[PDB]
RNA sequence: GAAACUGCGAAUGGCUCAUUAAAUCAGUUAUGGUUCCUUUGGUCGCUCGACUUGGAUAACUGUGGUAAUUCUAGAGCUAAUACAUGCCGACGGGCGCUGACCCCCUUCGCGGGGGGGAUGCGUGCAUUUAUCAGUGGUGACUCUAGAUAACCUCGGGCCGAUCGCACGCCCGGCGGCGACGACCCAUUCGAACGUCUGCCCUAUCAACUUUCGAUGGUAGUCGCCGUGCCUACCAUGGUGACCACGGGUGACGGGGAAUCAGGGUUCGAUUCCGGAGAGGGAGCCUGAGAAACGGCUACCACAUCCAAGGAAGGCAGCAGGCGC
């Protein structure tokens, strides 16, 4: 059907090839997955050798990684902002590999607070009134507190990250082919990558 | 071709089988196994053509379905099972044991061995490997995977394995000054002492071999088998002892034995 | 079988590593030989 | 200077967001006695298809032509000359076969007429299968 | 209950086609009005619609509720069970057996 | 032991040469850029949380349809290595975080140094992603192993609800040969797409290719994988008198054949290897492998049987008939 072959298109010299055989199967080709954002929907494609290949047609969750301290959590994709290849893949917000998405910052914040015993986001004059957040931020023995005061030293977050946390949504880049593995796994944008992409989103936006 | 091929025509059959033309159209396409299609000896060929125990492929079928023939200490009820190099074929009811090692010419000789020698075989290691728990792995020339080997054995050595346990006893390192039988190319069956190895990064490394009588010949490294340390082979050899004398010498020896018979 | 193969390898390997370590101290013996023969 | 294309250009193996308180570079010697040149180690360019600072393995053939054209993007046309031998007339005939070959920005200045050594790699584009590995400046070319 | 008969050309009424005419379906394995010869085989079959109408030749009817009166033909007798349970659990289930 | 369900095979073999001129094909190399039924060998109490489960169907029994075919509808009965669903084990812990609390020695005292350790969460291989370290190997890995933080497709990876012979070994105790099956690994059989060089006549074919892919760059999509294969945005390129582009072949390629002093010329549909096709094109199901035609679905050409509503086609298989 959808042919994936070299013999259908002109030689290096601009001379036409006359096809010496009809379409073979291994010269295969199938329609594009076109993965949207919605409730989990995955169809299975049986491929050469009797192996499987999962078509994610809708996805909500995704395994994203805060790379600077090896904090990976399953979060909830909310929307797409910028795609490098094509900008109709933004309009009809398709999930493809290496597209910029926004994710829920809540599992990263929860880990950050429970690891450093310091607040992240939570704007000045934050009423922490359930006060089991204050349990996670206070009430230790002696030597355990020494370990936690030792560690809070190197919890200096990049201001670019700290804004996104306080807004409540982080930028991430999809590192897995979602149309072939049925997964929207990626990494949270940081440093020079983040400054590059934040310029690109603002510039395009206007 | 829309899939794997199952018929092998008699003219396409490997030449070392010495199959006659006017018998049929086909030869026995060897069933998949440890050795390659091209370089094996199918059990029907060895049993019917070489030994002359059977006359037809149906007679060979009638033998091999009584569990008589044992290849490498396991019963093989497949008449086109590929029996290749170094393989040990023990028939119990007759009380006879054969090791398939090459004639001095490019074919398999029918070399009888003793009950005590038909208990092991030499395997050329093909690739060393680490498994899924830092467990080291060997792969041999006859498709055997041996795990937890000796930590010195490397990619071109020879190992002596036992045909009950399938475990490594002793091994011969691939060095200069070690006996090697040549198991591929023009020099097929030539025994000699390794003189040199010539390294070519990206290409096939050629290895110089010295025969007993000062005959020097090269072969690609792949087609060499270290069968002994020094001049001492760890197996028994056919009559000739892998020299491959010239055609003028073979004539002289033939008509010497002829005229002596008279 | 898994247990006995692991135990027999541990013996043979540890012996081969003792051989290499006897060589390791000859490596340092070659260092000090180049230092003061 | 770099990152002209819409997607962020990085050597994808090296990680550049290690918390602290120069950028590192990934490269390799590509075997067969080729000196991984100085610009590979001390450049700040990004290339998928550089044999030194990229994901291509050199294996198979090592051929050599003269640089003919340098008018396409990180690619050049070399011209390979040989003598084909006709059998009837016990003489030769001068033939040629010019191939599109991938030039890394590693080799900073090559001039049309320079001698190139090329290593076979996987198919890089429609017609590109070879990589420039060392350049030998044409007869003299000092001034 | 209308178990579904045939057309007057023998084209049997396939379930859930929801028409009163005759139409063409591409029937695979696991369908009615068809069985494949080779594995993975499909076939165009002319089948009569589901909607029972005037121009049939048969109607398969199954007696859902036995009525007030008794028929001479059917109800009078009762055919025996050819076979019974072959599986051990089905024997224990039918005849009500303890475990020991 | 017929029938039927299940499993496998039907992709080989055979036939013909219409296509096809760097295509096919031949030698030579690459997969460190892939998939692989079968075979042979590894693996299969590595995982810390039932002395055998479930509801359908065939053959069978019976009731039928239309003129017709290897068409099949309806009812009642029953199986599994079909189709589903699932324990118990070994199994007591081990390792990694968490961490009540605890005792110890020093500073009179804070602080300090190391020790034990409740509760909780995690764990195996494969799979997807991110980070750290540098047992075995290569000419060269972004290799193989190892370590940490998560994932796990409900159209769902594994972690035996299977069958046959021999019957045994002590107080209702107590195990060997095989058959079959399986995620992963190597191996065998291959296949696939690439590398270098090589082909007949033609100038009354000198310029050709491209904004609907022509040559390159970046990021995707798709595929078993590498790639303009195809999307989007960029760049102006690629080939040519060393014959490109176009046209012709009574052209499938080669091993080979006839003829020959030495050179050569002509042939090679034809039994071996490789390719392509099944009336002409196109599209697909099943399977490890098919764009299969002694598979299915259309249209074009032809054409058989009709109770006129419909049913069924494919000899360049072996024979054989017409036409030529």
């Amino acid at each position: 059907g959808i042919s994936r072959d070299n013999w259908h298109k002109r030689r290096k010299t601009g001379g036409k090839r006359k096809p010496y055989h009809k379409k073979r199967k291994y010269e295969l080709g199938r329609p594009a997955a076109n993965t949207k954002i919605g409730p989990r929907r995955i169809h299975t494609v049986r491929v050469r050798g009797g192996n499987k290949k999962y078509r994610a047609l809708r996805l909500d969750v995704g395994n994203f990684s805060w790379g600077s301290e090896c904090c990976t959590r399953k979060t909830r994709i909310i929307d797409v902002v910028y795609n490098a290849s094509n900008n109709e893949l933004v309009r009809t917000k398709t999930l493809v590999k290496n597209c910029i998405v926004l994710i829920d910052s809540t599992p990263y914040r929860q880990w950050y607070e429970s690891h450093y015993a310091l607040p992240l986001g939570r704007k000045k004059g934050a009423k922490l009134t359930p006060e089991e957040e204050e349990i996670l931020n206070k009430k230790r023995s002696k030597k355990i507190q020494k370990k936690y005061d030792e560690r809070k030293k190197n919890a200096k977050i990049s201001s670019l990250l700290e804004e996104q946390f306080q807004q409540g949504k982080l930028l991430a880049c999809i590192a897995s082919r979602p149309g072939q593995c049925g997964r929207a796994d990626g990494y949270v944008l940081e440093g020079k990558e983040l400054e590059f992409y934040l310029r690109k989103i603002k510039a395009r936006k206007g | 071709a829309r899939g794997p091929k199952k018929h092998l025509k008699r003219v396409a059959a490997p030449k070392h089988w010495m199959l006659d033309k006017l018998t049929g159209v086909f030869a026995p396409r060897p069933s998949t196994g440890p050795h390659k299609l091209r370089e094996c000896l199918p059990l029907i060929i060895f049993l019917r053509n070489k030994l002359k125990y059977a006359l037809t492929g149906d007679e060979v079928k009638k033998i091999c379905m009584q569990r008589f023939i044992k290849i490498d200490g396991k019963v093989r009820a497949d008449i086109t099972y590929p029996a290749g190099f170094m393989d040990v074929i023990s028939i119990d009811k007759t009380g006879e044991n054969f090791r398939l090692i090459y004639d001095t010419k490019g074919r398999f000789a029918v070399h009888r061995i003793t009950p005590e020698e038909a208990k092991y075989k030499l395997c050329k290691v093909r690739k060393i490997f680490v498994g899924t728990k830092g467990i080291p792995h060997l792969v041999t020339h006859d498709a055997r995977t041996i795990r937890y080997p000796d930590p010195l054995i490397k990619v071109n050595d020879t190992i002596q394995i036992d045909l009950e346990t399938g475990k490594i006893t002793d091994f011969i390192k691939f060095d200069t000054g070690n006996l090697c039988m040549v198991t591929g190319g023009a020099n097929l069956g030539r025994i000699g002492v390794i003189t040199n190895r010539e390294r070519h990064p990206g290409s096939f490394d050629v290895v110089h071999v010295k025969d007993a009588n000062g005959n020097s010949f090269a072969t690609r490294l792949s087609n060499i088998f270290v069968i002994g340390k020094g001049n001492k082979p760890w197996i028994s050899l056919p009559r000739g002892k892998g020299i491959r004398l010239t055609i003028a010498e073979e004539r002289d020896k033939r008509l010497a034995a002829k005229q002596s018979s008279g | 079988k898994n247990k006995e193969e692991a135990a027999e390898y541990a013996k043979l390997l540890a012996k081969r590593m003792k051989e290499a370590k006897e060589k390791r101290q000859e490596q340092i013996a070659k260092r000090r030989r180049l230092s003061s023969l | 200077d770099i990152q002209t294309e819409r997607a962020y250009q990085k050597q994808p193996t090296i990680f550049q967001n290690k918390k602290r308180v120069k950028l590192p570079r990934y490269y390799k010697n590509i075997g067969l006695g080729f000196k991984t040149p100085k610009e590979a180690i001390e450049g700040t360019y990004i290339d998928k298809k550089c044999p030194f600072t990229g994901n291509v393995s050199i294996r198979g053939r090592i051929l050599s032509g003269v640089v003919t054209k340098m008018k396409m993007q990180r690619t050049i046309v070399i011209r390979r000359d040989y003598l084909h031998y006709i059998r009837k007339y016990n003489r030769f005939e001068k033939r040629h076969k010019n191939m599109s070959v991938h030039l890394s920005p590693c080799f900073r200045d090559v001039q049309i007429g320079d001698i190139v050594t090329v290593g076979e790699c996987r198919p890089l584009s429609k017609t590109v299968r070879f990589n420039v590995l060392k350049v030998t400046k044409a007869a003299g070319t000092k001034k | 209950r209308i178990s579904g008969g045939n057309d007057k050309q023998g084209f049997p009424m396939k379930q859930g086609v929801l028409t009163h005419g005759r139409v063409r379906l591409l029937l695979s394995k696991g369908h009615s009005c068809y069985r494949p010869r080779r594995t993975g085989e499909r076939k165009r079959k002319s089948v009569r619609g589901c909607i029972v109408d005037a121009n049939l030749s048969v109607l398969n009817l199954v007696i859902v509720k036995k009525g007030e009166k008794d028929i001479p033909g059917l109800t009078d007798t009762t055919v025996p069970r050819r076979l019974g349970p072959k599986r051990a659990s089905r024997i224990r289930k039918l005849f009500n057996l303890s475990k020991e």
